[PDB]
């Protein structure tokens, strides 16, 4: 057809091992998050559950096509064929995506090479809770993510002004807490393998 | 696209009648058919349905045993079957198909039956 | 069996004013309530499929409103081609209809 | 430049044999190891294990994966580990481990132009650590993590710490709830099995239990309950019900506190320091109740009494203060 | 070789097929007809605000690339041609951890009718979220929702509909009741359009109406509270000179009420509001503490050949304290249990 | 040699083998015979209302594409060829969480008989769901089933039967449950009808009466002699108020502590059990003893030995009548 | 290249190799030599009647298709080669859930010598079944087994042997004892034939002899019961007239002995028979109830007021009968 | 070590009746005994391996048995050519042997 | 399938004797080779063990030092070394092949040594 030959021309001569601009410039990734429901904040084990719609947007010059079709709205079958960043959550004790009835992933590729990759995640991230002045306690529960293998010279993350978005905030399982507000930060951490750009979302919680 | 029905007819009481409903522009294998009883200067009343992919028919309880629903696969049509007509059964009959939200969007031109002397 | 009740039976309003219209269901219907356009000596034409979801090919002035039981059809400005009676029909179960409310112009 | 990188990576992975270790007939490959401790979660006595999350990292040299034109280090995708040889490093004292898989599998390869492969993983492991609880809760646990190669002997691979003192870091910023990491050591050696001699690294921590929580909710209630037992000596001997009720409820609370702790620890067959203290406290309380029994027998019993409870007002605070001197001089 | 024909048919149907594209990608909107068969409405976890519903999740759509002409009009193939063809990416909006069952072969089927109509069912266990409001615990009623929509595909690409009439498109099996303390009254379905940052999506909503049964809580909490506050009335018929007996009554009833108040809250989540059981327990605690204060006043008005007499305070409290408990208990059940 | 002929025979059998088609795809249904060697039922949890069952699940059908002539022996191939053969899509309808054992390899057996017959067997641990009627707990018997059904193939495509008749299930007479005891097991072959067609079903079900002596050692004897403990209060004199009130109050608190402590290991069932009825009756007896003392104090110090002598006879006589009613209605 | 010599040896070994067929499928019997190195004998779960064991399960067999001639006599290869050659389908007969560890790589071994002799070592954590008879609890000993054998190949196809002498073919490491409640007395191996529905199979048994230590239950059960009995008999030395004092001895000892009886039978799973600990609890629970009945009899005979002959008899009869019961019970069950 | 204490030294009975042997072990040997015959001026030949397994060339009259500690070898209708010495050994540990049971007329 | 031994030896006490047996029809690298001592009118006594594929040897503690067992690969032969011969060493020696379920399957004809 028309989309079949476009996809077959895009995926010929393609290496998913190499990031876009492997020796030219760092890959700029614009992340957006949509928090469904911040789950229970456990105090005896010091973590909280969060359910989000993690979305990332980057540019790939190898995925450029010239056609009357503007966007290729694809399913999760095409995610493992192209390069995706190795984003991991640095304070997550355990997390999983959702795989029923299909891998809950999205991939949309524009005609200028812009790739949007959205997936659904459930994260048990650590949140250190001070127990002094219990129960008049205010916390900034973080959620830090970065690329695992790619340093600052290869992948640079960057938020969107309205990247973080919460739902109705009333069906959430926050029993004894209350969602006050959120703030986003970025920073560079230094490890034993390089310097990595780390993006943090802080969830401020006051106890009821 | 286009739904066609039979012409208006005159039938004696106690006899039978067969009224065809022709559908064109789409096969009936994916959508249900609906037949609506419409009394003169009165509201709409539903008679029955059919799944042409299975032949399954369900009826209004007050029309049970009065109408029988038949669909021909090759001729792309559906046929009324009314057995024991009374003198009260003088109305117009409407042919409709199921749409996007279980709503009858495409309707036929209608056929007024008349039972008199 | 789910019965549909429409009120009021008739009204005579001038061209260009707001006309509201009400339908109610005996049992729960979710959003599967349809509205029809019955011009005299023509077949019914669909106006709103589902609760508050406009059909293609009808004017923008027809606005639907839906709930679990209360359903409202409103016209922002009635023109001279709206002299017809409206029918409310449900489809959550086997379909039934209302009585039909006529419209006329002074 | 992307075409040059593509043809170089294509040349490096063409003719590569996954089954042969770097230098399959020649010298053993040296694998240096870095560990970045991210968390220590669940140091546990009932299951005798501790959960450890770390950024495990290995570095060796493969002369087949060498390139000369490109002047920078190639961080490839995490899925090329299924095409390159990696060591078969395992943990002997392991129980349940995984590599984190959100949003992809948390591993990493960064090739270098000389041939050095920077392989790394993010591993949460539940390592076994047998705990010597004779002196609980004033104890000190030595928990370890034995890092060994499985299939390759000493003449096939050799292990070392990448730095040998700064190879494992992040330990000093670990905060545990009821423990406190005092020292950590890095030991390299060789273990000998019946199939061969294998290289080994071992990372060990010297945990120390915090006394304060236990000294407020296990020691001090028992001490106050033993003080409350001696109030019966000041109550007059004619009121039998008050002294009998005080002594009986003192015995009952002593029998309950011990049973409120042991169920939070293993089914060990030895006596722990807290159990020795709550046995001595039970002996003191039981002797107070038997002292009242002797007072009742010497007055209302064997008949046809102000000196026995006068002696017990002095003797009982002395020996229990003496028992606290002996107990806290041994277990310190 | 009597099978060679079917092998060739399937090789023709998979020849040149692109499974990354929905059918009618360039000309129409892929409509998917679905119906949920509840094999068994599993247990409701009130602590986690979640319920589990094992289902036979059926789906059906038209694919014109799979038309064929052969001996059998409908081909009941295996579940392995399901990964070779395009299938909709339906996901559950309020799900937490769902498991397609894999034993022994993967529990899906695929039937390809000769006109191109596909049927694709699968068995699943969906642990979902049922936000609960606990103001009328333990005689509250809930409507646990089950929303499912087309991830990746917007209302202009994939729409969903019920394959039967919407009152008949979710069927619970007669034996589908693994509910211990609840009562599944019935199910209601709905259809809607959610709007997100990526587009407008069609969502299919199913509500399961549950009503809790007060059989565990009457035996466990209500009857011991009633027996404890009746046990507090026993201390009124004793003598004023039995000070240890009546203070043993008072402190043991107070300790019993405290341990009942502790052991009635752990069955619930740690919410920030008082349930109806908490309002029963608080009034019972007030009536126990009032009996203790009653004995305190009687003992304060106790003097001791003149002999002590019975208390006018105890004579009125023998009648009024059982009466004002029965007045409260008649209006508590009429307020909550009736409506 | 022989392994040169076996290799070309097995390579000839699976070359052209279409795994997407069942045997006799356009013709009669295939008959799949099943026998189960039960290893051991791990446990029967009442809280989750399930039971864990380890079994040697074996199936037996005849595929005519896997028929060879040259080799005169039953080929036992490696277990990984079963991913290249057609196997029936047998599932368990009341399954909750189950797995095929995978140490040291995947625990499954393949065997090609020279007439094309296949002996696919697996070692399977099912945590099957078993809804329990606890209205007579702990003096109950349960009926836990395992529901074996084909998923994708109707009765026009597959047929199920127990191979060997009543001797298909072997090993049920050797299992030792610690709390229950297997009374009978039955083998049932049915056809169930769904909206997508009519499917065959085999049902294996056990009857599990509960051993009672643990509950005498645990609950029935403390609850039966706290009641004995409350009758010491009739022997104590009337003026000893502290002793009789202390005895009655501690027996009441002990009975309600026993009643709260026991029901923490039972699901929140909305119906009363047998053991709850017994504990409620013993609580009524203890409460009536304390109210008898209250009626005595109120009678002497509120205006006696005859009432205390009458309650010393009636209370052990009525409690034995309660035990004769309870232990003859529930036994 | 320098490493191409081993590459072509491996590609010549795998050329025309059928891993679906055991060596000597139509000619002989595949003998497999097995030994076990127990790196840690894990904790024994009393409730589930199971135990955990960590091993280095080794198997060795002769394959004539993997003969090679090269500069190296033994090909020490990785785990990827073991999925392309025939390996025996050994499974544990009484296992419940065992994990073959694969962190960071699969914990396997493969060494192909030049005559075709193979070696295949694995790391496993077997949760096997140990059927227990808790009739002498807690003074009981066990014989927890570990039975393994082939799954699909019968006695006429694949047989199993021990590679060393059977007394030395199961080795337990010195530091490897994660037992806290029991202790390991020794190992015991045996080989036999099991008959099943499909055929006769060679099964290899390893018996691990355990013996429970009573240290915990002589602090959390036996000694509180003895102290409860002793404190229930110090009420004989009191005044006869102190009715609430002896009443509160009787009721508090009966309630705490009931609480000890509940918080004891609950430790283990629900069995129908009675342990030795339940017999000790029942005799103690009879002794304290007899002390209560003694006080009830004395109080029915109180009215100055002389001491009671029943108290003077029960000051002697109760502790000597408790000592006689202890000297009978402990000498019966420890021997 | 393991000590084999097979008894008796010799039995003197006729031809055509049932005669049994016995072998008692000091420590555990589990189904790992082996029975050999010893003719005068002849090397030992294997008869029974394991506990009760008949070797090739052994007639059906030679039936063995075994247990954890007690072992026996039963002969059914012993003939004139079976008049030799019988040996009991073990191989669960490093191998040891018994004294020897002879046969006489 | 045949294990052929050496001849009878007669040497003075205090000397050393070389004793050997050759296995044919198979290879000794698969199965262990066992040595046994049979005193006249006495029971059998085990001498030692050798694994020819591994080179490991294990001996009777009462026979440790005075006897050792060697082997070679090309000739497929098991050898004995006897040192400090005395009057109690007059016996007949067999070499026994390890068999099915550790059974001492094959036996040699026997070499009788005598001192004087
Ligand atoms: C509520 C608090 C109460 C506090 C009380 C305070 C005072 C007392 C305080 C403490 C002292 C006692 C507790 C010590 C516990 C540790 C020692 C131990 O377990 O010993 C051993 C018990 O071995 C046996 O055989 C058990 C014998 C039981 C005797 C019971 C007491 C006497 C009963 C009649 C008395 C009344 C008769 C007359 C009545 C008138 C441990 O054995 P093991 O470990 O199993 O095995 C050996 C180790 N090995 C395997 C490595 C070889």
């Amino acid at each position: 057809g028309d989309v079949t030959v476009i996809l077959n021309n895009l995926l010929e001569g393609y290496d998913n091992k190499l990031r876009p601009d492997i020796g030219v410039k760092p890959t700029l990734i614009h992340t957006d998050m949509y928090v469904n429901s911040i789950g229970p904040v456990n105090a005896i084990n010091m973590e909280y559950t969060i359910d989000i719609f993690f979305a990332q947007t980057w540019y790939d010059r190898r995925l450029k096509f010239n056609s009357t079709i503007k966007v290729l709205r694809l399913n999760s079958n095409m995610v493992g064929k192209i390069w995706i960043p190795d984003t991991f959550f640095r304070n997550s004790k355990k997390a999983d995506a959702h795989w029923i009835t299909t891998p809950n992933r999205m991939l949309r590729i524009w005609n200028d090479g812009r790739v949007l990759y959205t997936l659904r995640l459930t994260i048990d991230a650590e949140c250190q809770l001070q127990l002094h002045n219990f129960p008049m306690d205010e916390h900034s529960c973080p959620l830090e993510f970065s690329s695992y293998g790619y340093p600052r010279e290869e992948i640079v993350y960057q938020w969107k002004r309205s990247s973080v978005e919460v739902g109705d905030t009333r069906s959430w399982r926050l029993y004894q807490f209350s969602f006050v507000g959120l703030r986003n930060t970025t920073e560079v951490v230094k490890t034993t393998s390089g310097d990595y750009v780390v993006m943090s979302v802080y969830f401020d919680l006051s106890r009821r | 696209v286009q739904l066609q029905q039979s012409g208006a007819e005159l039938v004696k009481p106690g006899a039978s009648v067969k009224l065809s409903c022709t559908a064109s522009g789409f096969n009936i294998k994916d959508t249900y058919m609906y037949w609506v009883k419409q009394r003169p200067e009165q509201g709409l009343e539903w008679i029955g349905r059919i799944d042409p992919a299975n032949g399954d028919t369900k009826y209004d309880p007050k029309f049970q045993g009065k109408a029988t629903i038949t669909t021909d696969t090759f001729s792309n049509t559906a046929y009324l079957q009314l057995s024991s007509l009374t003198s009260e059964d003088t109305a117009v009959y409407y042919c409709a198909r199921k749409g996007l939200r279980w709503a009858m969007d495409y309707w036929g031109q209608g056929t007024s039956v008349t039972v008199s002397t | 069996n789910i019965v549909m009740t429409q009120s009021p039976k008739s009204m005579s309003m001038s061209v260009g004013e707001r006309v509201t219209l009400s339908c109610k269901a005996s049992e729960y219907v979710g959003t599967y309530v349809s509205w029809y356009q019955q011009k005299p000596e023509q077949s019914p034409k669909l106006l709103i499929y589902g609760a508050s979801n406009r059909y293609t090919g009808v004017p923008d002035r027809f606005t639907g409103s839906g709930s679990a039981t209360d359903f409202t059809l409103t016209i922002g400005s009635v023109q001279a081609e709206d002299l017809a009676d409206y029918h409310c029909g449900q489809s959550y179960s086997y379909p039934t209809f209302g009585a039909g409310t006529k419209l006329e112009l002074k | 430049n992307m075409s040059l990188v593509k043809e170089t990576v294509d040349r490096l992975l063409k003719g590569y044999d996954i089954r042969l270790r770097p230098d399959f007939g020649g010298p053993p490959v040296a694998v240096g190891m870095n560990i970045d401790i991210a968390s220590i979660d669940m140091v546990s006595e009932v299951n005798m294990d501790y959960t450890l999350t770390m950024y495990f990292q290995q570095a060796w040299r493969d002369k087949r994966l060498s390139y000369n034109v490109i002047p920078l280090n190639l961080t490839l995708d995490n899925r090329v580990a299924d095409q390159l040889w990696v060591p078969d490093t395992y943990f002997l004292n392991d129980k349940k481990s995984f590599v984190h898989g959100v949003t992809v599998k948390n591993r990493m390869i960064r090739l270098h132009p000389d041939g050095t492969v920077l392989y790394g993983l993010r591993i949460t492991t539940t390592a076994a650590c047998m705990m010597d609880l004779r002196r609980y809760p004033l104890d000190e646990q030595n928990c370890t993590l034995e890092i060994e190669s499985y299939g390759y002997t000493t003449d096939d691979i050799e292990f070392y710490w990448r730095g040998d003192d700064n190879a494992v870091t992040g330990v000093t910023k670990i905060e545990l709830p009821q423990f406190s990491i005092v020292d950590y050591k890095l030991i390299t050696k060789k273990v000998v099995f019946s199939t061969g001699s294998y290289p080994r690294l071992s990372l060990s921590f010297k945990l120390k239990r915090n006394i304060g929580y236990f000294i407020l909710q296990t020691y001090m209630p028992s001490i106050l309950i033993t003080i409350l037992s001696w109030v019966s000596f000041w109550i007059n001997y004619d009121a039998s019900a008050a002294r009998v009720a005080l002594g009986i409820t003192t015995v009952l609370t002593m029998t309950t506190i011990n049973t409120h702790l042991r169920e939070t620890l293993p089914k060990i067959p030895y006596v722990k320091a807290i159990d020795m203290y709550l046995m001595g406290c039970f002996v003191f309380v039981f002797m107070a109740l038997l002292e009242y029994a002797l007072v009742n027998y010497i007055f209302f019993g064997r008949g046809p009494v102000n000196a026995i409870d006068r002696w017990s007002r002095i003797f009982f605070p002395v020996v229990f203060s003496f028992f606290n001197i002996v107990y806290w001089l041994y277990y310190v | 070789d009597n099978t060679t024909v079917f092998t060739r048919i399937l090789d023709r149907l998979l020849d040149g097929y692109d499974n990354r594209l929905r059918p009618g990608l360039g000309e129409r909107v892929t409509e998917v007809k679905t119906d949920i068969f509840v094999t068994s409405f599993g247990p409701v976890s009130d602590h986690d605000m979640e319920y589990t519903i094992d289902v036979f999740f059926r789906q059906s759509w038209k694919d014109e690339r799979l038309k064929f002409k052969g001996p059998m009009t409908v081909l009941r193939l295996n579940n392995l041609m399901a990964s070779k063809i395009w299938t909709p990416d339906t996901f559950f909006h309020n799900g937490k951890k769902s498991v397609a069952h894999n034993m022994t072969m993967p529990n899906k089927l695929l039937r390809i009718t000769e006109d191109g109509t596909l049927l694709y069912t699968m068995r699943l266990t969906v642990r979902a979220e049922c936000p609960m409001h606990l103001e009328d615990f333990p005689m509250d009623a809930h409507a646990c929702p089950l929303k499912f929509g087309s991830y990746a595909y917007t209302r202009a690409e994939v729409v969903y509909e019920w394959t039967r009439e919407p009152a008949r498109s979710v069927v619970v099996a007669e034996d589908g009741s693994r509910l211990n303390q609840y009562d599944l009254l019935g199910q209601t379905v709905d259809s809607g359009i959610v709007q997100s940052s990526t587009g407008e999506y069609v969502v299919m909503t199913t509500h399961f109406h549950l009503k809790r049964k007060i059989g565990y809580f009457v035996i466990q909490t209500y009857l011991p509270c009633i027996m404890t506050v009746i046990l507090s009335q026993v201390s009124f018929w004793l003598n004023r000179e039995s000070v240890p007996a009546r203070t043993v009554f008072g402190v043991t009833t107070v300790l019993t009420m405290t341990t009942l108040s502790i052991s009635a809250r752990n069955s619930l989540p740690k919410v920030a509001y008082a349930t109806a059981m908490d309002w029963f327990i608080a009034v019972c605690y007030a009536f126990v503490f009032s009996a203790l204060i009653e004995f305190a006043t009687v003992n304060y008005f106790t003097k001791r050949k003149t002999f002590n007499s019975v208390s006018k305070i105890d004579r009125l409290s023998r009648i009024a304290f059982p009466l004002l408990f029965g007045i409260f208990n008649l209006v508590y059940w009429a307020t909550y249990l009736n409506r």
